[PDB]
């Protein structure tokens, strides 16, 4: 009996910790065994391709080009107009501006009525 | 630095005085190509501890995946000299 | 710049005795020094002008007069 | 990727990375030289409680220190030209309220 | 706004470094607090003694730094303080050098931490301030004290405990002659500056027996 | 490093490594070499206290309560050996190291000093230019249908052979090239 | 000799430089150059003038 | 402290408010009111621009020890009449704020022991 | 020095005390003045004497220009473009030279806060009335005017201000 | 010119655990029926010049003794050369 | 003015009429003439201006911009040398032809006595530019992006000529002399507040504006070495040029009608600068940074006061240099790696020492470290909007940090590290690039030390 450890989403579960890895079965296994498969493959192609005496360039590398790709230019195809796209468009577009905009003119405009008054002590201020 | 270049020799002489004062292992019997787990009758726990005092007595912390496949001293020390590249 | 000290694996290492009286020598230093301010000027440590009692200061030249006056 | 194995013999050893892998959608926002979520010897809302209320007490402590300050048995200095008015400030051709001292 | 900044900064700075593992680390939370001191110098209104804590500071810090670092090049590039065992015979005057570091920035009286560091924590008890500032003060003061005793008794006094191969060595005249120079300076520069400078503040010529010692019963 | 992994941990890998962890910390919290030894030795008398343990189900119930309560107690700043993935020089001179590539660039008057390291250069580049034509072949041959079941490469098994894929990693730069 | 060297041509010739510079360019615009008056005791004299600054009040000295 | 526990626990009145000293006249005492002397001129005092809040009624002692300290300029250690003058000269200045602290302490307690009197004759 | 005007630029006698050694020790601050005199002061003047003789063998001169006043943009048409084009030259003038008397007035300042030492904030309150004035008058002048100013726009600021000057004399002579 | 002169290493028969807080050690253990299997190992770090330990207070007063015979003699002199 | 536009026109036959060999050599040394005699053009009077003909007239906000134009064409050259070896001469030569008439569009823009005759011009620098975007592009995205970078300036420029000749009907006149000495106020109207969109969102749009600067990275990605350092130096100048020149019609509306794209242009550049830290390609986020860089200047503009029209003079020369050393930069790794991804390859200071230098002073002027023209430009800005409000510190603070953050994650990204292992040919950097680094950089450094040379004419 110990104080329990909470994950978060900053502070993910120790893999010790996970009773994921605890229930062992046989087709969890099967999966590691054709993960490690697939890892070896690729492995082995690039080794492959590595230690060629005659390739003088860069191996290509397909992961990093769908990496890249999806990440510019495979947004607007797959965007869609939803009820959430909406609205967080809208918000996290045109709230700043007119928050900003509400901000800057309540203090322009109280500037302004402080130097129509004449009660601002405005001296010395030559550079603007 | 200043340090020394250590040799194969240095490096084997190290492997054999620290397996000599675990006194779990007599030290007529050990020899450089002797098995630890049949040859000297030690558990997979006294293998682990040797590991961690070659560990201590060198500086550097072997991984783990690599440390429990060292079944003789001459294994840890061409594993020590690999890392460490010693030519002679 | 120095002389040549080799390793010793598991005794004490090699010491010159200049390093020894060297340091010796600082410490002896601090310690002088220290003794010969502490002796000179003792003021900066246990002070120099007594505080006094504000409870011993009679009410003459205190300004107070016996509750009757004003 | 700061918590994927470090011995592991990556192709990529300083992003720990292997070629031909999938690759993290925000693989550029975990590069071991920004954020990284390895798991901590203590639980995250603990040590967030513990700093947020560290923080509140320093905060209402000194808050409270400077309702109570502390100071000496003793009266405001003493100044001898009206409290230093000519070299302070200036206006000589006032002559301000003069203030003399207590000698006790 | 300067004072409470001053304040929570060295207690928290010394806090941290009550327990750290790496004499590194140690030093630099230890600086961090004596600048926490010198920002609470300067929240109540005493800037040249602030500037003095500063030109004393720079020298016994430096000669720390400097004593660490030789250590650390001693022992094969080794930081954690578990490591270093006893080296109090092995390197003498990185030994004594340290010792008498650390007793400057502790305010030992005449050395070059006093003549700033006692006159910070004379003025702090006697200004309008706040108690909470001149309380986290005193704490800072005796942590100060308690990490450099850590620094000491964690690195010199035990049994060694650095991998076997010895490759301790000192008699390097570079290495010897920049610690020596700057030890010199630790010891009288803090007397020579404080007796040359014109007096550029009033003095605190009188107070309680028990207010003017403080500052030694906290270390 | 050197290992190519396995597909899992078993779980004797498992308690070791749950074994030398838990020393390891217990060294970090117990400074002093005595004091140390003291507690080490009473790790490993609780830690053979199951060693003779029959079935697999409670055995797992085990190695899973010493995970929290190491995890409770971890030492949360342990010791870290310096060039380790956490040691305050860990990758201190990877900005030393410089590929052999590189020398192919250096100018002719560059290449004029240093004359007997450029033709051993040579006899190596020509060394692997034929070895490598033998080790695809060795690679191609000896592979298993649907690729590497694992990442374990053979050895070399005739005369003039060498190991396939060796180019990369008998020329690493240097633990300290400068 | 070569710390002799060292300060003829790394401390000398820097320092006529910037004496002739300061002396004869930079202290021919006005305000360049300002320095903080010297201060003045009582007893002291004046070289320019040759006036004595009187003493001060006699004051009643006690410990 | 004790005066600090002493206002801070107890009655808050009772004690002197150090940013409103001095709350009473000051020929509330004794008619006499002998007045302070100030030794250096505003000339002196000023050619010397020793500082603003080193201005204060000691600055005739803090004027010789810059005489001294600019004049025996090479052995700093030349003078320490004049530094041991203004320092007892400092201190005499506290004692008299000291002073200054506790009879306003002492006449606030007279005056509430005064108006309690008056205010128990009145509902007798 | 001739090399400026002593009257624009005012500088106090500059009274200095004399040495008054109260100790048999030598100081080393007169040694090091002297040293240095002797071996930087010295070869400086020779230096500069063969550099002065040489630009005397040789002397010619260079002369400050002088610009006459033509009409402003008051006496100016509505659409004369010529007349306003050279009453908006001589504007810019004008503007630059009362940029120029602020830059006095302001080292005047900085010379009297660095001089003074610590007495600054009394001894230097005839320079920072004459700055305040100066800083008025040229506030008044030519602030508010935008990056596209000119004396139109400075006139136009000016008829503004006397406007309300007027109603507000008036106002308070009729109450 | 290096460290290079062929250092030897020292018999591992020279380290035994008598003499050592060690001895404490393996009677603790040998009250609950434990050895330990490397006590022998460390021995070398209580065996020579690490014998002797000192104290944090004796740290401190590292020159103490010279530094009190230097200033007495200096405050004698003074003595006898104010008072002539 | 004829002086430099004559031999700029001259530049021409000597392309065409050279060796298959040496047209390089002769474009360079006759474009670097060129601008040692445009050098002349610095030579200022704090009065009015130099007013050479009816036609052409000078200033000391036209004169650094001429310089940089004049400059720039020799440092083209020297990039583009290098991937168009394997192009026929004349293809060569119809590269060179069109850097050299966008240089003589260029120098007739910035002189443009009359609106009309700088409109004209002004979008004659587009037809040039178009052509080298999508002919010498390397990807097949480049025609998309030559038609945003084409549509665009049209949709902002056709309104303002519209604009234009309404003034003309009733002023009489649009030379810049006479509109400055006759200029009266616009009185608010919906026929006066349409009147200032369309004389400012034609500039507005080629600044570009957050929210109209789409086109941007477009254009900067799938451009040439070239076309990129045009664009990017120059081309983005033009829109603040503009705006300076025709601001003065627009008063006082300008007060009125500067919130919409003040907020804008404040906000934008935190957009902008946060969207450069999640950043796969180098090119995209040098274009990024270029658009803060710009929406700064923009707030300068909109402010209108003396110290923000210095400001937005000082920033626009400095960004445009230090915006072509960054894309150089980029196009030196790019030549070896045939990638543009910023993680590939890696710890490239370990291979390219000097390159890895010339990176950490493109990223220290581009991070505005004093005291550099770029700060200088800052500085005056940060200060004319403080003066404008008090608020405005807090986003320039904010753009600041992040400045910092995201040029020194490109040089750390790029330099810094562990090389990547299965790159291999990567050689010693040539002294051609070299040369245009040391090109690029020497006039930053000098103009740091005369910087009333780029104050512009409010100095
Ligand atoms: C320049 C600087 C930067 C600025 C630029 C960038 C920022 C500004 C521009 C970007 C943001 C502006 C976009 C405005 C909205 C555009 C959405 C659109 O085009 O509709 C196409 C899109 C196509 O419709 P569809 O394909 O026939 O139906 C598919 C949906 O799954 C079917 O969904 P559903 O039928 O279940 O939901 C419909 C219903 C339900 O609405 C909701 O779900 C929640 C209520 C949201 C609005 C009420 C609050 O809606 C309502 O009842 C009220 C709607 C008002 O319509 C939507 O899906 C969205 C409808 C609701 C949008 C709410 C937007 C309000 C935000 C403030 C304005
Ligand atoms: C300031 C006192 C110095 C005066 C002496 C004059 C020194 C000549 C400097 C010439 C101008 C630099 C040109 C940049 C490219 C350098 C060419 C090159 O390839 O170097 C290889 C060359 C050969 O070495 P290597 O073995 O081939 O190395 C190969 C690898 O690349 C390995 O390379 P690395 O790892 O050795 O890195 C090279 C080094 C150098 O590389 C650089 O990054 C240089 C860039 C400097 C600033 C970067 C831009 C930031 C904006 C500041 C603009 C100020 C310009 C002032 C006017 C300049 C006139 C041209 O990098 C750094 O150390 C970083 C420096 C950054 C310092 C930040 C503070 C700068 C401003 C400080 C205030 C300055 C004015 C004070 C005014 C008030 C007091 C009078 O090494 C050098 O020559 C180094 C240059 C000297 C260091 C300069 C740093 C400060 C000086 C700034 C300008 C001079 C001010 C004059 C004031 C006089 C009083
Ligand atoms: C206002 C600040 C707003 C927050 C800034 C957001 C910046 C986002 C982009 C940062 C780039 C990513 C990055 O730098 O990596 C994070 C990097 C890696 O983490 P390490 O701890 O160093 O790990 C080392 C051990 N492996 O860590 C950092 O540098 C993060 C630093 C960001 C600080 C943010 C929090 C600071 C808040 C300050 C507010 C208090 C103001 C003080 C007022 C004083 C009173 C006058
Ligand atoms: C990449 C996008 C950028 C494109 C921006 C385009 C918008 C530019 C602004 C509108 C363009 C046309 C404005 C007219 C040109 C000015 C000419 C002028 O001043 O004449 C006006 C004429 O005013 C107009 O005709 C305005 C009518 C506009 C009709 C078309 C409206 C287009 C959309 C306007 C709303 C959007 C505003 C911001 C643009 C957003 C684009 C992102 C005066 O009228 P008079 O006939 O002379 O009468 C005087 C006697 N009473
Ligand atoms: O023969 P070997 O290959 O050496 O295998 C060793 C062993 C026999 C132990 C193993 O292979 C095996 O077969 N075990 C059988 C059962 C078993 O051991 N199950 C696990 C027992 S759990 C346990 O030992 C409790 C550990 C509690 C201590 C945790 C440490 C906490 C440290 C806190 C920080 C200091």
């Amino acid at each position: 009996s110990f104080p329990k450890y909470k994950p978060s989403r900053l502070a993910t579960l120790p893999a010790t910790l996970d009773p994921a890895e605890y229930d062992i079965s046989p087709e969890t296994r099967k999966a590691q065994a054709e993960r490690l498969a697939i890892r070896s493959r690729l492995k082995r192609e690039y080794l492959l391709q590595y230690n060629d005496p005659n390739r003088l360039g860069v191996i290509e590398d397909p992961a990093l080009i769908r990496w890249t790709y999806a990440r510019s230019a495979n947004i607007y195809p797959n965007f869609r107009p939803t009820p959430k796209t909406s609205l967080l468009g809208a918000l996290f577009g045109i709230g700043p501006l007119f928050f900003w905009y509400y901000v800057f003119k309540t203090d322009r405009d109280k500037k302004e009525k402080l130097i129509q008054e004449g009660k601002l002590d405005q001296t010395f201020n030559i550079s603007y | 630095s200043d340090a020394p270049p250590l040799t194969l020799e240095a490096i084997k002489d190290r492997v054999l005085y620290v397996l000599k004062l675990y006194d779990k292992i007599d030290p007529e019997k050990l020899s450089v190509n002797s098995h630890f787990m049949k040859d000297l009758g030690l558990d997979s726990l006294d293998q682990v501890e040797i590991i961690m005092a070659m560990e201590d007595e060198f500086g550097f912390e072997i991984p783990d995946i690599d440390a429990e496949k060292l079944m003789c001293p001459q294994e840890i020390v061409d594993y020590i000299a690999d890392k460490k590249d010693v030519y002679e | 710049g120095g002389v040549h000290i080799e390793p010793r694996y598991r005794q004490f290492p090699q010491l010159t005795r200049s390093q020894l009286i060297q340091a010796e020598f600082f410490s002896a230093t601090m310690w002088f020094w220290i003794l010969w301010r502490f002796w000179h000027d003792s003021d900066a440590v246990l002070g120099h002008f007594p505080y006094p009692d504000p409870s011993q200061w009679t009410d003459e030249e205190l300004g107070i007069l016996p509750d009757d006056e004003d | 990727q700061q918590e994927r194995d470090p011995w592991y013999d990556w192709d990529h050893p300083d992003l720990r990375l292997n070629w031909g892998e999938p690759i993290h959608w925000d693989l550029d926002m975990y590069i071991r030289n920004r954020v990284d979520t390895s798991p901590t010897p203590v639980s995250w809302n603990t040590m967030c409680k513990h700093l947020f209320g560290f923080v509140a007490f320093m905060l209402f402590m000194f808050w409270v220190g400077e309702i109570y300050p502390s100071y000496q048995p003793v009266g405001p200095k003493q100044y001898p030209y009206n409290d230093l008015y000519l070299e302070r400030g200036g206006d000589p051709t006032k002559e301000p309220e003069p203030v003399v001292h207590y000698e006790i | 706004m300067t004072l409470c900044l001053g304040a929570i900064t060295t207690l928290f700075t010394a806090l941290c470094a009550i327990t750290q593992n790496d004499i590194k680390k140690i030093v630099a939370f230890s600086t961090s607090s004596q600048l926490g001191l010198m920002m609470v110098t300067i929240g109540i209104n005493q800037p040249h003694l602030a500037f003095l804590h500063i030109c004393m500071h720079a020298f016994f810090k430096a000669m720390l730094f400097m004593c660490s670092g030789s250590i650390i090049h001693s022992l094969n590039d080794e930081q954690d303080i578990r490591k270093m065992g006893g080296l109090y015979k092995a390197m003498p005057f990185t030994t004594t050098a340290l010792i008498i570091g650390s007793l400057a920035l502790t305010g030992m009286p005449y050395l070059t931490g006093f003549y700033s560091k006692d006159l910070i924590i004379e003025a702090v008890n006697m200004s309008y301030t706040n108690a909470w500032a001149l309380l986290m003060t005193l704490i800072a003061t005796s942590l100060t004290a308690a990490y450099s005793t850590r620094i000491i008794f964690f690195a010199f006094l035990g049994k060694p405990r650095f991998p076997p191969l010895v490759l301790i060595n000192e008699n390097n005249p570079l290495l010897i002659n920049s610690i020596k120079r700057l030890l010199i300076g630790s010891i009288f520069a803090g007397f020579i500056i404080s007796n040359n400078i014109p007096p550029m503040t009033v003095p605190n010529t009188t107070m309680p027996l028990y207010m003017k010692m403080t500052a030694l019963i906290v270390t | 490093a050197f290992s190519a992994p396995a597909a899992y941990l078993t779980h004797q890998q498992k308690v070791l490594r749950l074994y030398k962890r838990a020393l390891r910390h217990l060294e970090s919290w117990c400074v002093h070499r005595d004091k140390y030894r003291y507690f080490a030795c009473l790790m490993r008398a609780r830690f053979d206290e199951h060693k003779n343990e029959k079935d697999m189900v409670k055995a797992t119930q085990l190695l899973r309560q010493a995970e929290e309560e190491f995890w409770y107690g971890q030492h949360p700043q342990p010791y870290i050996f310096p060039e380790s993935p956490g040691g305050t020089s860990y990758e201190r001179y990877e900005c030393y190291k410089v590929p052999e590539w590189c020398l192919d660039d250096w100018h002719p008057s560059e290449k004029a000093m240093y004359p007997d390291y450029f033709a051993k250069r040579e006899q190596w580049k020509r060394l692997r230019r034929e070895s490598w034509e033998r080790e695809v072949k060795q690679l191609q041959e000896e592979t298993p249908p649907g690729g590497p079941r694992t990442e374990a490469l053979p050895p070399a098994r005739k005369e003039g052979d060498l190991p396939p894929l060796w180019w990369h990693i008998v020329t690493r730069p240097r633990e300290r090239p400068m | 000799y070569r710390h002799s060297i060292f300060a003829v041509t790394h401390v000398l010739i820097p320092v006529w430089i910037i004496h002739y510079y300061l002396k004869y360019h930079v202290t021919a615009k006005p305000y360049t150059v300002v320095e903080r008056k010297p201060r003045i005791f009582p007893g002291d004299t004046i070289l320019e003038t040759g006036e004595v600054i009187p003493l001060m009040k006699e004051f009643p000295d006690q410990h | 402290g004790a005066h600090l526990a002493r206002r801070y626990l107890g009655d808050a009145s009772k004690e002197p408010d150090p940013l409103r000293m001095p709350t009473f006249p000051p020929d509330y005492g004794f008619p006499e009111r002998k007045e302070r002397e100030m030794v250096a001129t505003q000339q002196e005092m000023n050619d010397a621009q020793l500082m603003l809040q080193q201005r204060d009624y000691c600055a005739h002692y803090l004027i010789q020890l810059l005489k001294c300290k600019r004049d025996s300029f090479p052995n700093f250690l030349a003078c320490k009449h004049e530094q041991h003058d203004w320092d007892y000269c400092e201190h005499l200045d506290y004692v008299k704020r000291m002073k200054e602290f506790e009879r306003e302490r002492r006449l606030l307690q007279r005056k509430k022991r005064r108006e309690q009197r008056e205010a128990e004759m009145a509902r007798g | 020095p001739d090399s400026w005007d002593k009257d624009v630029y005012p500088e106090p006698p500059r009274r200095t005390p004399a040495p008054a050694p109260q100790t048999s020790l030598p100081n080393p601050v007169t040694y090091l003045t002297k040293i240095f005199d002797l071996l930087v002061d010295r070869p400086v003047t020779l230096a500069r004497e063969f550099i002065e003789q040489q630009h005397a063998k040789n002397r010619y001169y260079y002369y400050h220009r002088e610009f006459r006043r033509v009409p402003d943009i008051t006496e100016c048409e509505e659409k004369d473009i010529l007349c306003m084009f050279e009453a908006e030259m001589q504007w810019r003038r004008d503007y630059k030279v009362d940029q120029e008397i602020v830059n006095i007035i302001q080292e005047r300042l900085k010379a009297c806060q660095q001089r003074e030492g610590e007495s600054y904030r009394q001894n230097c309150a005839k320079e920072l009335e004459q700055f305040t004035q100066v800083s008025k008058a040229f506030q008044d002048r030519y602030s508010d005017l935008g990056a596209h100013y000119s004396a139109r726009k400075c006139l136009a600021k000016q008829k503004q201000r006397m406007l309300a000057e007027r109603k507000a004399a008036k106002e308070a002579a009729a109450a | 010119e290096h460290g290079h002169s062929k250092m030897e290493l020292p018999d591992y028969k020279q380290w035994k655990i008598e003499g050592t807080p060690l001895e404490t050690v393996q009677e603790k253990l040998a009250a609950r029926g434990l050895r330990d299997p490397w006590g022998r190992n460390e021995a070398w770090r209580y065996s020579g010049g690490f014998a002797n330990n000192v104290s944090f207070v004796g740290a401190l007063l590292k020159g103490f003794k010279w530094g009190f015979a230097a200033f007495v003699v200096a405050v004698g002199a003074e003595y006898y050369l104010e008072s002539q | 003015m004829l002086k430099i536009i004559i031999p700029t026109t001259m530049l021409l036959p000597m392309t065409w009429m050279s060796k298959h060999n040496m047209i390089w050599i002769n474009a360079t040394v006759h474009s670097l003439l060129i601008s040692l005699i445009s050098l002349s053009l610095l030579n200022q009077l704090g009065e009015n201006s130099l007013n050479f003909s009816l036609t052409f007239f000078s200033d000391s906000l036209s004169a650094p911009l001429l310089v940089l134009t004049t400059w720039l064409l020799p440092l083209m050259l020297m990039a583009s040398q290098s991937h168009l070896s394997k192009e026929t001469t004349t293809r060569k030569k119809l590269y060179i032809t069109m850097l050299i008439l966008l240089q003589l569009f260029l120098i007739m823009t910035f002189t443009a006595t009359e609106l009309i005759l700088f409109y004209i011009l002004f979008e004659a620098t587009l037809v040039p530019t178009l052509i080298i975007i999508t002919r010498w592009g390397n990807q097949t995205e480049r025609l998309n992006a030559g038609l945003y970078f084409l549509f665009y300036t049209l949709a902002g420029s056709l309104p303002l000529l519209v604009a234009l000749v309404y003034i003309q009907n009733t002023t009489g006149s649009l030379n810049f002399l006479i509109i400055h000495y006759w200029s009266h106020p616009l009185s608010n109207s919906w026929s006066n507040i349409f009147m200032w969109l369309a004389c400012i969102m034609a500039f507005m749009v080629k600044m570009p504006l957050y929210g109209l600067h789409l086109w941007l990275p477009k254009a900067h990605v799938e451009a040439p070495i070239a076309g990129s350092m045009v664009l990017a130096a120059v081309l983005l100048k033009l829109g603040g040029y503009g705006m300076m020149r025709i601001t003065t019609i627009l008063n006082p509306l300008t007060n009125y009608m500067a919130y919409p794209f003040l907020m804008l242009s404040m906000w934008g550049m935190i957009m902008t600068s946060s969207i450069c830290l999640r950043q796969t390609d180098l090119k995209s986020l040098i274009a990024y940074s270029s658009v803060s860089h710009m929406a700064l200047v923009i707030v300068a503009i909109m402010i209108q006061t003396p110290w923000s029209f210095m400001g937005a003079t000082a920033l626009m020369i400095a960004h445009g240099l230090t915006s072509s050393m960054l894309f150089c930069l980029a196009n030196t790794n790019y030549e070896r790696v045939h990638s543009r991804t910023m993680i590939l390859a890696r710890g490239l200071q370990t291979l390219l020492p000097l390159m890895a230098t010339w990176w950490l002073v493109a990223s220290l002027t581009n991070l505005a470290l004093p005291p550099s023209i770029n700060l200088i430009g800052e500085l005056f800005i940060i200060t004319a909007s403080f003066s404008w409000s008090n608020i405005t510190i807090i986003l320039m603070g904010m753009n600041m940090m992040i400045t910092a953050l995201y040029s020194l994650y490109m040089l750390i990204t790029t330099q810094r590290g562990k090389y990547t292992h299965h790159i291999n040919n990567i050689k010693p950097s040539f002294t051609r690039e070299n040369a245009l680094m040391a090109l690029h950089i020497l006039p930053l450094l000098l103009l740091t030390l005369n910087p009333k040379m780029i104050l512009g004419p409010l100095y």
